[PDB]
């Protein structure tokens, strides 16, 4: 649903 | 100044505390104090200060879309004018968050970034240079948002220069870096294109050097390829 | 103090805002300021300044308890030494939590309940008044501990009294205070007998007025009478 | 598994 970041 | 009479080792292990009790804001600002004692930070105490104001900050950049659709939504044409609240207190949410990526931002620069000479240390500073100039771009509009977002991609340029000469394409912090750039590339520099080559191009290195990985390690780096697989299949 | 120059109006309005963007450290401050205007609450509101300090106090005690279980583990035989950290950092945050209940204490006594002439406002700020010396009997451990609990007694008894006279066994409200006053007698008073005696009867004389209810009024004392099921069913 | 308030 929301982008990947990390 | 805060924690200036606490020891490093306390300010340390009540970071570690406060991360088992998920008190992020009491985590951040022991992990600034440990910094401002002006020693380098191990691995460890890095990941300890990035996972601190990730929380902070990822609480605020919620709260922050949460407010912006509201006001957004009561901008319509045939909404009823509800005055002046929803604004100020976006931007009183926004102020807040300005201010925390500030601070991080001026944690790194004195004297963080001066001092780190091992790969793993700068890559890792320079890519939290480039997420927190990322979240202030996220709420910019006005006459420096050209300037914020290029130097969010000038940290993250850099920092991807040096990953890919000193540290092998499996590493997760050249992978976590790979998938912000392309995040960054996504949704702030408006290059989807470029977003997607570089999640797929990272993605692919990572999968022809997995073999030469231990198990742990075969782990760790799978972990984030993943993330990088989840965007490329959101985002095609 | 700090929100004297905002329209009460504003702060409500902020207070919601604050509780859709879970920010329940603002939403309680817009609160607290929208009470500091010195007129009575409506229900509405009273709901808002409730839920505001009940996630602000419920993430610290959570935090309080993680961080007590540690200080409990490393005071066990055969545990290293490791500083006074643990119970500095659980101090500061037991301070801290201390503080949030002192505060809605205050508000209570200055001047919410003097005010509150119905039913159900009285029944509910007694309520509150019973939960935050409850939420202080849980971290209190010297001189002043059994008049702390004494308090929690004595507003739940009030409250309860009320309750019984002016509102339906069936009540949000009174379900709600019966299922807190049942918990202190089970956790705080170290009487479990009448902590189930009160969860049982509560939901027997709440069964057998449901047959009044509309269909909302219905779901509405159902979903808290669960509660007190769930309770039974935990301590039987 | 912890006992219920509202
Ligand atoms: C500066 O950007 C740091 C960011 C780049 C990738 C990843 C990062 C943060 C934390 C500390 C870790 C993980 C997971 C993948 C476990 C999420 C955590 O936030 C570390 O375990 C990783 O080794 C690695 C350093
Ligand atoms: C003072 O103690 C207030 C507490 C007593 C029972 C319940 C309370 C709080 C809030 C505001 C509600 C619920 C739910 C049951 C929906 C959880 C919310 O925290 C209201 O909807 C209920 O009508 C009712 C007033
Ligand atoms: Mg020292
Ligand atoms: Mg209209
Ligand atoms: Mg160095
Ligand atoms: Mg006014
Ligand atoms: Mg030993
Ligand atoms: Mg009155």
């Amino acid at each position: 649903k929301r982008r990947k970041s990390v | 100044g805060a924690m200036g009479s606490m020891e490093r080792a306390s300010l340390i292990q009540k970071a570690k505390l406060a991360e088992q009790a998920e008190r992020y804001e009491d985590m951040a600002a022991f992990m600034k104090g440990a910094v401002e004692k002006g020693e380098e930070l191990s691995n460890e105490e890095r990941n300890l200060l990035s996972v601190a104001y990730k929380n902070v900050v990822g609480g605020q950049r919620a709260a922050w879309r949460v407010l912006s659709s509201i006001e957004q939504k009561s901008n319509e044409e045939g909404s009823e004018e509800k005055g002046p609240e929803v604004r100020e207190y976006r931007e009183k949410v926004e102020t807040e968050l300005q201010g925390v990526c500030d601070t991080v931002l001026g944690l790194l620069d004195s004297h963080l970034i001066k001092e780190a000479g091992d790969a793993e240390s700068r890559v890792f500073y320079l890519k939290m240079k480039g997420d927190y100039y990322r979240y202030l771009a996220e709420v910019a509009t006005g006459d420096d948002k050209k300037r914020i977002i290029d130097s969010a991609r000038s940290a993250y340029q850099e920092a991807m220069d040096i990953s890919k000469k000193e540290m092998p394409p499996t590493h997760p912090i050249r992978l976590g870096l790979a998938l912000n750039f392309s995040v960054f590339h996504y949704e702030i520099a408006n290059s989807p294109e470029e977003a997607i080559s570089l999640a797929k191009t990272t993605f692919d290195e990572a999968m022809a050097d997995l073999h030469t990985l231990s198990e742990d390690s075969y782990k760790d780096s799978t972990l984030i390829m993943q993330l990088l697989r989840d965007n490329l299949t959101l985002w095609t």
